[PDB]
């Protein structure tokens, strides 16, 4: 589609272009030949870019496929915890390396109410401090922006009498 | 909530006659002489219930007709104390518009001044918890889908020039209430039934899912709404453009605000200005993705072409013209005093709609390049060269006067708590944060001062999230207690004054005292301000903001 | 006389005061001996609330799990703060070693050195097992001659 | 010198559309004037050249068009208006002027000019050439000119003397010699619209009697020579 | 005489200051502020050109400054018959020892090339051509006929200023000169020796506009207008007037189609606004020589009190539905908009133009006097001028009223027009028919300024109005003072005849 | 008594043919003239400048109406002039001497009360029509 327009107004930044058909279309002037002036016939012809088009579709979909691919189609998994050793009064729990497919990991609780695990990609053990043959249970509490998930409760029974004063070094 | 808190103005019937014959947005609060909000009007034998508190307290001695409105359809429902009639400009439905309208009306008030921290001009006016006073927050959700399609009278916040039915001011209620109530499965489950009759829907379950922690199930959502045939999208061309439009922003903003990559939300931003050029929003993302990625120059070439809101205004509550019943220093009168006269004429501030958000951009440009390199940078683009949108230039005005204050300011130091506030405000306004905390820290040492008290408390929350994200031991456990004490420190006594001037509800504090609850736990918290502050302190604290996160956010503790 | 028992959350300040005569608030019993002792929860959650029973406090026992090693360090911070308190300025204090019967428990020797009693008012530590009630007596006959 | 641009057609309807660059450039575009197949979001290309043959067409137009309306208006300039005498009597005369010339003037008022203003002012100066001078004194001197009021300016010139005719002076007599009815006709000699006011074959009476001397058809009867 | 003087130095309110009226506390027009020795013959006159208010060149600019004031109150009305809005204003007539119509020719080069400091008119890109100074003096040379004396002036101007040939042309046109001034637009416009890279622009579209409108108002030949239209429109696309003489031309070419196109883009006067006349408010004195009546949508008609450019695209939409009909301009308002997208502006101008022809058809298919006011403007806007002459002739029989003399007269002014035009292409009833309108006219001149006398007003279309029959009839001072009173033609000799008289150079 | 009349028609003739019984060289009117002759003529100009003033003397007015016989093309102008509709008014036919002048019985025919035929010159039914008036 090629029409004839003429140069109306011309200043540095934009310009009127005026048509036989009395259309008025402002036009930027850097997009004009450098001796256009005013009151001069330019031809404008407007012609689709097919191939253009082809290169942006292509483009757009292998953006919108590696956003896909970054944020989403990888979930977090289990938060499971295993026990490492048991005494009379305390035992140590511990848990896997969490894995988790996107950020991010908003809090780790423990639940047997108790505490948060301040650093839990750095130290994946927790040992219960206050508890004799008495049954206690565990499970974690894995709350992330991408969905909370809890799972795996592990009860145990704390073992019988059968960072010792008499035995020390000092007695 | 016994006499006090329930301000009055004085010959009889002036009320509704002034009201009458001014019917020709969203509308009025609900005049009762004195104005209210929050209360339940999703029915009308509920409406006798909160008229019956309000009568049981017509008892005692006191020391010295609701109308609610709704604007999908322009109708004044009047009910005395019983008549009900109604002021043009089934039955069911006329007390589920009205009662959608008024819960739209009591967090649009609170959420487009949340730039201002929730100011409030209107004295008279009384405000409760939305959501305490069921149940509310499930009632808006299984009664959306019936006010829906209808949204649009609503119009739309004023950063948005294109309303639609997902852009306006009963979606963003919607996912407003969901957001802060945590329900989830509630919305999800009402919007998937919505989608089989409104397709175009699936937008505003994308915008719950962000909101509710369910960025992998969000993405995963967009991803088929953009490239799936079966897709509500493939199947007009102006109706159907603005909704993909809709959604490259969601998917530009979710890419900018969180996981960084500026490089990929480039991507989606310049396709959104491709779908909708003559949007605020679409430009508005573009402008900041190129400052992220520091280029300044295509920076202000984005940020000219950026559209302003030149005729829509945030909403506030408007017969023009007291009773003040008092319900631990608030005292003596503030201001009423001289200040530096360059410094309260700063034009910089008091700036509305998208030409605040623009200067924000501006800021943020000037603090990276410098004012003498950005005139380098704007004498090379402005006068193949292109014009200044003459409100572009004014802001470089407006950001040589700030600038100028705030360094004659810093080399001084190198004041009455009005000027600290003024300082503060300047200092926050060009991007300094810490500098701009010290001033509002000192003016709360003199004097109480909300202004003050609001934005340090915002600071204490970007202070909170920054170890958070940049996360030895023994730091982290001191620094975040330290900053959670001093979060709560600050909620009590911004709710206390809040209290005073008959308010009972603010988001900001809710969210505020969130962030404590979820390090802390609900029943920490609560001894932390009655330790620290008096018990009928705490327990209003309790009543305004702790029982709404104990019980009214879907056990998410 | 008004006595103020309080320390860390399973140190067995319950125990104590009812051999004599988790908690979510406090206890207030009086025992006869030849004392009203107030008990409060030691859990995080009300341990802030401590304060609200530092005024008239004529005595403080300090319960501590000799058992319980890992959190001295935690006992320590409590109980240096208390005594900076002012409302607990001329407040006698007794320091309770309980659960002295278990094998890993702590001396009552051992447990002065971590919590430094001796930087300090009267103070005096007793081993005690409110299982069996040993040493309990003991402490309150030190608490009368304040 | 042809500057191509690669435009991306942002927002469309049925009259404009929006075209956006990559430089962030935003124009305001008629939908008419883009290909069949452009859709929205597709990308077209611009070509902006200068017509140096349509500039010279113009150009020769416009010279062309200003040199007719030149030639038309603005190059004739009319027109002295000649007065001449058609006939004199004893109490009148009957003034007439050639066909006035105006190739573009226009012609405003033309006024009759006897020893000032007096006169009248010529209704119809192109309909009617003639006009008769109807009071005057016998045997007696008259000067007359005509002005001609134009909007290309006032031209008036050649003014003419006449003397009425004495009773013995018989020249100035017309009846009806003249077969039709005019301006100039002063006597009369089955009904007819016929005169407004035009008084018998009276011209033997005037023969004999060496002077113009009660003929009607109505009055009293009292021989032509052949 | 004591009379006629307004009653009611306290408002140096200036920095807001257009032309900017003298105070004297009432305030006075048509002062001679030439000379300072003259003024006090006559006991604070403002100049916009320098903003101070009141050494020749002081007196000088002051002087210029206040006769363009004295001249444009009364142009710049024009379409509202001069209303004047300020009551406790004295207007004098400013061409009533030295000749004001001389005295502002030869002190006019001392004060042009400041004239752009006057702005120019509401349908107006201002210039050294095209501004209030420039109006005023075609104005003054067309109202004295000083032909000679401007003439000899400009030429001198030329010689410095070639740009000012230009208002030559229009001074030639005012004062019967079409042949001299084609020949000399001509001159400019294709002579090589011509003035006509950037300032020249738009005086050559003014030049185009000129011979355009000069081409269409005479001389009809719309085919030639059309050219020449097109070419100005080429030159100043942003300009309203080179727009609103092209959709004449199709209008007059029986074109609507193109007609409705060029009037889409034709731009509007969004900021301007026309001239009118300290204190925020009396004494009114009636010199010796009401209304509070209720039709609620007669008088609530949105197509009155139309200002600007509105008002004149107004009149051309009311032109082409008087020969297509409401019918068949939708047909063409729907073919060629929603195609192209309609400017608003002329959207509106379609819902007014509804309610005229509304409320035309009610009153012609079924009354107090303003009541025929407000259907005569509305008949004289849809251009149903002997329909409208009737409702103000029977409007005016009930009681008197200025708006139904002053649009009355204007009828027979254009009736007048049409007459002697008409006679060109029997001769009793042509001088019977112009003579009865020559005394309609002068009885409603009388009667109109016997009425601005009443208030304070001495002073263009009143000179005209009584002009024409002048032109006509030698004779009009005793026809005043035969149906009229002694005192009251005296009136009418002092403001209208005695300028026809002296200040019109022998006219 | 008010005389007027179209303008060369003979009225200051007329008028001091009566009062001083002599013919006098008269001039165009620009003015009037006033006589007594006891009857009080006023005589007015018959130019259409002066034409304009008659109706200063209509009040407290018998009309003569002089009419110029000779003058066949403004018998017209005379007719429209005389058509008596005046409320304050609630006929000369002069120079009957010339040859091509109307009769007493043509004039009462166009102007459609009595008409005498006069000549102003030679004194002729002058005082014929002075008769009829009183
Ligand atoms: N072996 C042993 N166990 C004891 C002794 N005293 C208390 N316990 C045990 O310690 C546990 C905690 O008892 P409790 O009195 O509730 O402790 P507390 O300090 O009151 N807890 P809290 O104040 O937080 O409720 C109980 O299981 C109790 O049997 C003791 O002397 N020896
Ligand atoms: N032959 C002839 N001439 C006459 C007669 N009466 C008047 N005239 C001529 O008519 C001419 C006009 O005379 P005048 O009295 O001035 O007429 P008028 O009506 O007064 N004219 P005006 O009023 O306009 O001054 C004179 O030249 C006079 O001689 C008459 O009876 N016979
Ligand atoms: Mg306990
Ligand atoms: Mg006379």
């Amino acid at each position: 589609v090629d029409v004839l327009l003429t140069v109306g107004k011309l200043d540095a930044s934009l310009a009127l272009l005026t048509t036989q058909d009395h259309h008025v279309i402002e036009f930027p002037t850097v997009l004009l030949p450098e001796n256009v002036k005013a009151g001069s016939i330019i031809k404008m012809q407007v012609s689709q870019n097919l191939e253009e088009e082809k290169k942006q579709r292509n483009h757009f979909k292998s953006i919108q496929a590696k956003i896909l691919e970054k944020y989403g189609t990888h979930k977090p998994e289990s938060p499971v915890l295993k026990i490492v050793n048991v005494t009379q009064t305390s035992c140590v729990l511990a848990w896997d390396p969490l894995k988790l497919g996107s950020a991010k990991l908003k809090s780790l609780i423990l639940y047997r109410r108790s505490m948060v695990i301040p650093n839990p990609f750095k130290v994946t053990t927790t040992k219960i401090s206050g508890l004799v043959d008495t049954p206690y249970e565990f499970q974690l509490k894995l709350i992330t922006t991408s969905g909370t998930l809890w799972s795996e409760k592990v009860i145990l029974r704390t073992h019988k009498m059968t960072h010792v004063r008499g035995f020390y070094l000092d007695a | 909530l016994s006499q006090t808190s329930i301000p009055e103005v004085k010959v009889i019937g002036y009320a509704l006659h002034q009201r009458r014959a001014r019917v020709g947005d969203l509308g009025p609060p609900d005049l009762i002489f004195f104005y209210c909000m929050g209360i339940d009007t999703s029915d009308p034998t509920s409406i006798t219930i909160f008229a019956k508190k309000i009568t049981d307290l017509f008892l005692d001695t006191p020391q010295i007709s609701i109308s609610s409105w709704n604007a999908f359809r322009k109708y004044d429902v009047n009910i005395i104390v019983v008549q009900t009639y109604i002021i043009n400009s089934n039955v069911n439905m006329i007390w589920a518009e009205t009662f959608m309208s008024g819960i739209v009306r009591d967090i649009m008030i609170m959420k487009d001044n949340r730039a201002d921290g929730e100011s409030q001009n209107l004295v008279e006016t009384l405000i409760f918890n939305p959501f305490t006073s069921g149940d509310v927050a499930n009632n808006f959700i299984k009664l959306f889908p019936l006010v829906y399609e209808k949204g649009v009278y609503l119009d739309a916040p004023t950063h948005v020039l294109n309303p639609s039915l997902t852009n306006n001011y009963l979606v963003e209620t919607l996912v407003e209430i969901v957001r802060l109530t945590k329900s989830l499965e509630a919305c999800r489950k009402m919007l998937k039934k919505l989608i089989e009759i409104h397709p175009e829907a699936v937008i505003i379950l994308i915008r719950v899912y962000f909101a509710c922690d369910l960025e992998i199930d969000a993405v995963d959502l967009i991803n088929e709404q953009l490239n799936s045939p079966s897709s509500f999208l493939a199947d007009t061309s102006h109706i159907q453009l603005i909704f993909k439009s809709e959604l490259l922003s969601i998917q530009s903003e979710f890419l900018l605000d969180v996981k960084r990559d500026y490089k990929l939300a480039k991507e989606v931003a310049m396709e959104a200005v491709n779908c909708a050029p003559n949007e605020f929003k679409t430009w508005y993302l573009l402008t900041r993705i190129y400052i992220k990625l520091n280029d300044m120059s295509n920076a202000l070439l984005s940020l000219n072409a950026c559209p302003m809101s030149q005729v829509k205004e945030k909403y506030v509550l408007r017969a023009p013209i007291l009773h003040l019943p008092l319900p631990n220093p608030m005292d003596v009168q503030l201001e009423q005093k001289s200040a530096d006269p360059n410094l309260v004429n700063l034009s910089a501030s008091s700036l509305k709609s998208t030409f605040q958000l623009a200067y924000k951009l501006l800021t943020e440009i000037v603090q990276i390049t410098g004012w003498e390199q950005l005139l380098k940078y704007r004498s090379k683009i402005f006068v193949s060269k292109r014009l200044c949108e003459r409100w572009l230039d004014n802001l470089f005005m407006l950001l040589y006067e700030d600038l100028k204050t705030y360094t004659d300011w810093q080399s001084e130091q190198l004041k009455l708590t009005v000027e600290w506030e003024l300082f503060g405000l300047c200092a926050k306004r060009l991007g300094h944060l810490p500098e701009a905390a010290k001033a509002f820290q000192i003016g709360l040492s003199q004097r109480f001062s909300p202004v003050c008290a609001k934005n340090l408390l915002q600071f204490y929350i970007d202070e909170h999230k920054r170890i958070r994200r940049d996360s030895t031991s023994s730091q982290i456990l001191s620094s975040i207690n330290d900053i959670d004490s001093s979060i709560i420190d600050l909620v009590v006594k911004i709710c206390c004054w809040n209290h005073r001037w008959y308010i009972e509800f603010s988001i900001i504090l809710i969210d505020a005292l969130s962030v404590a609850v979820q390090d802390m736990g609900i029943t920490k918290v609560h001894n932390e301000i009655a330790s620290r502050f008096s018990d009928p302190v705490a327990q209003l604290i309790d009543d305004n903001i702790l029982n709404f996160l104990k019980n009214f956010t879907n056990d998410t503790f | 006389m008004r006595i103020l028992m309080v320390g860390l959350d399973g140190a067995g300040k319950t125990t104590v005061l009812y051999k004599l005569k988790p908690t979510i608030g406090f206890n207030v019993e009086t025992v006869q001996y030849k004392f009203t002792v107030w008990d409060v929860g030691g859990l995080d959650r009300i341990r802030s609330l401590w304060r609200h029973y530092y005024r008239n406090t004529e005595g403080v026992i300090f319960v501590v799990d000799s058992n319980d090693r890992s959190r001295i360090g935690e006992a320590r911070e409590v109980m240096q703060r208390m005594l900076n308190e002012d409302e607990l300025r001329n407040a006698a204090w007794l320091v309770f070693a309980n659960k002295q019967d278990l094998p890993e428990a702590m001396s009552a020797a051992e447990i002065t050195e971590k919590l430094g009693l001796h930087s300090i008012r009267p103070w005096f530590i007793q081993a005690t097992c409110a299982t069996s009630g040993e040493g309990l007596y003991e402490g309150l006959e030190w608490l009368s001659n304040s």
